[PDB]
């Protein structure tokens, strides 16, 4: 895979992490990941930093220095019922759970 | 340590996730509301639910009162809840709350509410909490 | 480098990138860069977001998913002496330009 | 697009990095005051240099510029610059300028001045911009 920096799918079903013993609902839900190079130079279309940027070059120089990575840049939250330290199944919000959008750091 | 995700108190709630299908959903002869009330009992708040669709701290908190009311809206929660209907607040983040513009509402303390939940693996209800807003800050 | 994810050092000449053409000052700074693993467990001394708790997780069990990555969590700002647009040699911050912390995400 | 870092107009300004060495800096011989005033001329502002060591939106304006005035230190700039001292302005983020409290003072307006600079690759001063703080917003 040597696309670009772009998001991927990814379903996490909680039962095949074993996270089904304290998590009530849902029985999984989609995450996402990021994935994908980050080249130089990095186009209009890539969220970048400034560091990002300033080590890419670098990288190209210096082959021992590495690429900025490909990483989730906005991320969202979800719902969960699950048991808490109390033993009561409690309904809450999740946040940076879900990959929005990926971008190089 | 990290051994799994860490919660968040932020309200309100996001729409929990869930692929329906008879099988994961309650059927009619489990639905006896005679029962069902009897079995939430105490714990049924008719104020927020429904059968059928229908120092200087204190200044702070006054004034929050005033310019950051809850605001609620009946809310369906589906098939695998019980009661199904539930008043949801939110906070009126619409005009500015502070003087020079720049704040907004913002919620500052939930409540939690006890509803019935249908989960299976065999299958049944279960009493769980289902948090609220009660109060908005006006914050930035 | 098996080591675990930690900032490790970077000065940037800018000569040696081809900006000294239009950065006056400085010669370069330190950036500084994230290295390392982000491995199952999250030891507590690791600033991680619940995603990447989660995608570390899938990693353990399909290792066709990757772990999280160790990117700059925390970045501060440096004034540069250059030539803007309009000719005029100005002095301006730059930030997310030193890598002050790393994380998983 | 991206071939190059993207400056930021936030004030004030983080510290020049220098690792001096005389030969990065002037040399007396062209330290001549007398014909270093003239290079400059126009642009010395004496109310921030020193040669040696000293409709709605109007309220927000009037506002701030009432509970977030701006604050002035000199400031020394080393030897590869002249004049040596510069006035420098900042922000009152002590106590919240907003009600209820939550917002604070942050710069909402720079002023560009101009100011000698010693360069080499051979050497000799010139003319840059030196942004400082006229104006402070009550944001959050």
């Amino acid at each position: 895979l040597k696309s670009s920096c772009k998001r991927h799918p990814l379903y996490v079903d909680f039962s095949d992490v074993g996270w089904n013993d304290w998590i009530v609902a849902p029985p999984g839900y989609h995450a996402f990941y990021c994935h994908g190079e980050c080249p130089f130079p990095l186009a209009d279309h890539l969220n970048s930093t400034n560091h990002a940027i300033v080590q890419t070059l670098v990288n190209s120089v210096n082959s021992k220095i590495p690429k900025a990575c490909c990483v989730p840049t906005e991320l969202s939250a979800i719902s969960m019922l699950y048991l808490d330290e109390n033993e009561k199944v409690v309904l809450k919000n999740y946040q940076d759970m879900v990959v929005e959008g990926c971008g190089c750091r | 340590l990290h051994i799994r995700p860490a919660p968040s108190d932020n309200l309100p709630l996001v729409d929990l996730i869930e692929h329906p299908d008879p099988i994961f959903d309650p059927k009619e002869k489990d639905l006896n509301e005679t029962l069902l009330r009897s079995l939430l009992g105490g714990h049924y708040d008719p104020g927020f639910m429904a059968t059928s669709p229908p120092r200087r701290k204190l200044q702070m908190w006054l004034w929050s009162q005033t310019f950051c009311p809850v605001l609620y809206a009946w809310n369906d929660l589906g098939s695998r809840f019980w009661p199904r209907y539930v008043k949801v607040g939110s906070c009126f983040s619409k005009r500015s709350c502070s003087v020079p513009e720049g704040m907004v509402c913002k919620p500052s303390k939930s409540v939690h509410l006890t509803v019935l939940r249908w989960r299976c693996q065999r299958c049944g209800w279960i009493p769980i909490q289902y948090p609220i807003i009660s109060e908005c800050k006006c914050s930035c």
